[PDB]
């Protein structure tokens, strides 16, 4: 099925801004969508639709996606920040939706 | 006179012979005169069939088959005018009215059945049936049918009275003195048109006439041949539109009155209503509906396809389906109001196992091309591979939004490879938000201005990752030069929300054809409407204030008081059934003729109508 | 609090993997929602197993087409996941999630429960 790529690890400074990709064949014609998921919680979904943000989800989450890479963009970096991080797709025609292999935030 | 409709179910037999006798009596209790057609089928014998001597008149045929009663006293039944036929000719059919024990129908007295209009009759199979055989058919069927009979008597085995020896050449119905044949075509002379009352030409009946009379002139038939106003065979229903000279205009005629059957009424009878060629119908049929005028009901074309309300997603045999599949979407003919929601989901086109449903066929998307409005919500989250935009939903003009999508959007159209939205009728959203994301291709989406479709205080649009303005504007995918800041629905000038100027039709132009274009126009409500294709254009000045004739500046051929008219009228029926004649003189005026000039006239006086 | 999840947390190999998703809060016989399974490996990534719609409908992962079957019984507000034949790599934790039709994504996520399959 369909393959999305994700780095395993990414670090960030404290306040500055961190940038979590999301490869796929030609994703840019497909809307991706991002969980944040702490050690011992459910994923909780912090952006939808490309680059739009759930009731709940501080301003600093933006993202954006063209060609073959969505960016998850987290704008101020706090401490409580640091967790795993899934790009999500739905595909239209097959109705699977695939996730990524995570992606695990680390702030310095 | 007291009116029944008639039957239709030609052999088919309602229940028991019991409940087929009710169904029968019901409908012919009383009645006088059948609008529809006549079937005595299955009455059997001793059952009391006395309230058929009061039918007279039957417009379509006279079915009388399969019945075992040895009497059918149709004693007063004069005319069968034959508007419809059972087999393919046949305005009277009497077939196989008999029973193991070969005793049926024996007397059928009919001895005023003195005309039929229009088919010919049939007898076959029927034994025991007395005196018909004498009976010469030529005196009351039509001498154009005589070619299609069919008569078949083969009662030879049966115990039968002799004719009345007064009955003209053993010609009788019956075995009673009533019953001889009342001839009164065959026996006419030749200058009697028509019919006659006996052999001389001094008593011939009028050609009005259809069975009898009782003297020369028309208020003296027995019945009508066409129709019948108050108490006068006419030809025609009194004109309801004349040309009244004082208002040089056609006005409704206060003597004009409507056709009911084979009579002409004042106003139609209760729960009837009156179609838009003058007549009184049960019910406006298809492709017309109902409406009122002047207090009384009137029928009216469709504008397009007529009002058929239609269970949506989620109401009735719908409830608990995913989407618009190709098994329900035959229950979508036809539709233009949806009651409920639509689901249009990728599991249409793909199918699934769990339900039994093939993959949804995409020309058949089409079907609900006529659906102008949902109560509830809208969900398309697929669409077919080579259209450019929702090409089935280009006449939806009004979301209700009763029931919503995530308690929240009323139109979701999601994650589409179309160019444009396609929803050039869409007026109104009453309620629910719209949700349009994921349709990376799509453009024109955040021109469209929402809170002028909104009807509800609080409703929100979300209307992202589609395709970028940057990318829409490069192409060339923007609003019409035509259309008002109010955004657009694609590129063409018929997308557009509104124009910035004025309107022809359903298409946004610069400017009306007030003082150019072939087709003159005027403005009203910033929407052009075309003059009179009377009103001649104008050079230096506008062509025409107003619709019609009377807002011309300029006729372009001729004058009929304040109206430009094509020809004066010559040989328009007028009031007292007198023909209106009129004549154009130098100036291309119209004026009356002279009272004495009945055939049209060139001139004033008796000059224009020379001898 | 909305969504519960229910089942042995011990499952011998070979055998079904039986688990129940209850709703509360609402009703699952809604035409706004599908209903999905998730799991991940502990120390893994998300996978997502199938989602259900209240009428019957089912979507699968090509990885899991013929030993995954999900039900739904609109009675008890609920939806199941059943896993014939497991392995030792179908130990995870398993997540019922809440499944829009107007965004595609999992809104609502349970809090899951680990079943481990051992000896
Ligand atoms: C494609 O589009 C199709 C048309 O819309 C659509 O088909 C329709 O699908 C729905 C949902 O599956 C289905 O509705 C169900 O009907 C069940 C019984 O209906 C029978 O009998 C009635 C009697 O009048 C008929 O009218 C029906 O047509 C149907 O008979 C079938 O009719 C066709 C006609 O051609 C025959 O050829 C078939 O032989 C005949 N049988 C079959 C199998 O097709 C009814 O019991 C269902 O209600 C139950 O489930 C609901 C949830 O779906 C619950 O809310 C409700 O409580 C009912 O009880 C529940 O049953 C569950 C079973 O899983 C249990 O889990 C619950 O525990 C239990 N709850 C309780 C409290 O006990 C339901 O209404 C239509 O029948 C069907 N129509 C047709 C013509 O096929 C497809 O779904 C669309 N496909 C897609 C992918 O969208
Ligand atoms: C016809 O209708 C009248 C009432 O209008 C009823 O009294 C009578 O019994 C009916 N006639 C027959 C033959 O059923
Ligand atoms: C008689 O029947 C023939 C069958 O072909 C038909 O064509 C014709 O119109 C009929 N004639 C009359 C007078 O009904
Ligand atoms: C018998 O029929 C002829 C026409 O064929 C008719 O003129 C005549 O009146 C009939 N005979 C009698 C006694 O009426
Ligand atoms: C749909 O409407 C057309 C036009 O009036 C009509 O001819 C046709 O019979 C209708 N079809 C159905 C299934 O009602
Ligand atoms: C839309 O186009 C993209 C790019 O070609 C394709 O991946 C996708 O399958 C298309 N959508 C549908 C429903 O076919
Ligand atoms: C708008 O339409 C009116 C009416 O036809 C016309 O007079 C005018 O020239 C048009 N254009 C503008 C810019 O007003
Ligand atoms: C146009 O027509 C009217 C007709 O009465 C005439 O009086 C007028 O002078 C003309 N011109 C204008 C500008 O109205
Ligand atoms: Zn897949
Ligand atoms: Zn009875
Ligand atoms: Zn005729
Ligand atoms: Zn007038
Ligand atoms: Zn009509
Ligand atoms: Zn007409
Ligand atoms: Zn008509
Ligand atoms: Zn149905
Ligand atoms: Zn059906
Ligand atoms: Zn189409
Ligand atoms: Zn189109
Ligand atoms: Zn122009
Ligand atoms: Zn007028
Ligand atoms: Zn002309
Ligand atoms: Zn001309
Ligand atoms: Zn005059
Ligand atoms: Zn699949
Ligand atoms: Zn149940
Ligand atoms: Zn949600
Ligand atoms: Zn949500």
């Amino acid at each position: 099925s369909y393959v999305l790529t994700q780095p395993p690890s990414v670090s960030v400074a404290p306040g500055k801004t961190a940038r979590i990709t999301c490869g796929g064949n030609n994703i840019g014609s497909k809307s991706v969508h991002w969980y944040q998921q702490k050690p011992g919680q459910a994923p909780v979904l912090v952006i939808y639709y490309d680059s739009d943000r759930p009731s709940g989800i501080p301003e600093r989450f933006s993202g954006s996606n063209s060609g073959n890479t969505a960016t998850l963009t987290i704008s101020r970096v706090e401490a409580g920040d640091e967790a795993d991080y899934y790009c999500q797709v739905w595909d239209s025609s097959s109705d699977h939706v695939v996730f990524g292999g995570g992606t695990k935030l680390t702030v310095l | 006179k007291k009116v029944c409709q008639g039957t239709s179910n030609k052999l088919t037999q309602l229940g028991t012979f019991e409940d087929h006798f009710l169904s029968l009596q019901r409908m012919f209790n009383n009645c006088e005169v059948v609008l529809g057609n006549l079937e005595i089928t299955y009455v059997q014998r001793n059952y009391d069939l006395s309230f058929l001597k009061t039918i007279q008149e039957v417009a379509g045929y006279v079915l009388i088959a399969l019945n075992t009663v040895e009497r059918i006293p149709l004693e007063n039944l004069q005319i069968i005018r034959g508007n419809m036929y059972y087999e393919n000719s046949y305005a009277l059919a009497v077939l196989s009215n008999y029973d193991a024990n070969k005793t049926g129908l024996k007397e059928l007295p009919m001895r005023n059945l003195q005309e039929i209009l229009h088919g010919a009759v049939r007898f076959s199979n029927n034994p025991a049936l007395c005196n018909v055989e004498s009976i010469q058919w030529r005196d009351i069927v039509s001498s154009d049918f005589l070619s299609n009979m069919s008569m078949d008597f083969q009662n030879h085995l049966g115990s039968c009275q002799k004719c009345d020896p007064s009955c003209p050449n053993g010609s009788c119905w019956g075995a009673g003195e009533e019953n001889c044949q009342k001839l009164t075509k065959i026996i006419c002379a030749q200058q009697c048109s028509g019919r006659c009352r006996g052999k001389s030409p001094s008593d011939c009946c009028h050609n009005q006439c259809a069975a009898g009379c009782t003297g020369p002139r028309e208020s003296d038939c027995l019945v009508c041949r066409k129709f019948r106003d108050e108490a006068t065979c006419k030809d025609t229903c009194p004109p309801l539109m004349l040309y009244n000279p004082t208002t040089y205009q056609m006005d409704v005629n206060p003597e004009g009155k409507y056709s009911f059957g084979a009579t002409c009424v004042k106003k139609c009878p209760r729960n009837y209503v009156v179609t838009d060629h003058g007549s009184c119908v049960r019910a406006c049929g298809a492709d017309s509906y109902e409406m009122e005028e002047d207090g009384v009901r009137k029928c009216k074309k469709c504008e397009g396809p007529c009002r058929k309300v239609c269970n949506g997603i989620g109401i009735g045999e719908f409830k608990d389906s995913l989407s618009i599949n190709a098994t329900n979407i035959k229950h979508f003919k036809n539709c233009t109001s949806i009651s409920g929601d639509l689901h249009i989901l990728p599991v249409a086109f793909r199918g699934d196992s769990f339900t039994h449903t093939p993959p949804l066929d995409p020309q058949e998307l089409d079907i609900l091309k006529t659906v102008k409005e949902i109560t509830g919500f809208l969900l398309i989250q697929a669409w077919p591979e080579n259209r450019t935009d929702l090409h089935a939903f280009e006449n939806l003009e009004i979301i209700r939004g009763r029931t919503k999508q995530h308690g929240q959007f009323s139109l979701a159209v999601v994650s589409l490879n179309i160019t444009s939205l396609g929803l050039r009728s869409l007026k109104e959203i009453s309620d629910g938000d719209v949700i349009i994301s994921g349709n990376k291709n799509l453009c024109y989406a955040n021109t469209i201005n929402w809170k002028k479709l909104f009807g509800t205080s609080g409703q929100k649009t979300k209307i992202i990752s589609n395709r970028g303005e940057n990318s829409c504007k490069a192409t060339g995918q923007v609003c019409h030069a035509l259309c008002s800041p109010e955004g657009c629905w694609g590129p063409e000038p018929r997308d557009c929300v509104s124009c910035r100027n004025v309107s022809r039709g359903r298409e946004c132009v610069d400017k009306c054809n007030l003082l150019e274009g072939e087709p003159r126009e005027f403005v009203e409500n910033s929407e052009c409407i075309q003059c009179h294709p009377e009103c001649l254009p104008q050079a230096m000045n506008i062509t025409c204030t107003g619709r019609g004739p009377d807002n011309c500046i300029q006729c372009a051929h001729y004058i009929d008081g304040p109206h430009c008219v094509k020809t004066c009228p010559a040989g328009v029926m007028g009031e007292n059934n007198t023909l209106v004649w009129k004549y154009a003189d130098a100036g291309h005026v119209c004026h009356l003729c002279h009272p004495n000039c009945t055939y049209g006239c060139t001139g004033p006086g008796l000059e224009g109508c020379p001898t | 609090v909305q969504l519960q999840e229910s089942g042995p947390g011990l499952v011998k190999p070979s055998e079904t993997l039986s688990l129940t998703c209850t709703v509360s809060g609402g009703s699952i016989s809604s035409s706004s929602y599908y209903w999905g399974w998730i799991r991940q490996p502990p120390g893994k990534g998300l996978e997502w197993i199938g989602s259900i719609y209240y009428s019957g409908s089912t979507y699968y992962n090509p990885s899991l087409k013929s030993r995954v079957t999900i039900s739904v019984d609109t009675s008890k507000n609920q939806f199941s996941l059943k896993l014939s034949s497991v392995t030792a790599a179908d130990t995870a934790v398993y997540y019922c999630a809440r499944l829009p039709m107007v965004t595609m994504s999992f809104d609502y996520w349970g809090q899951g429960t680990l079943v481990t399959v051992s000896s």
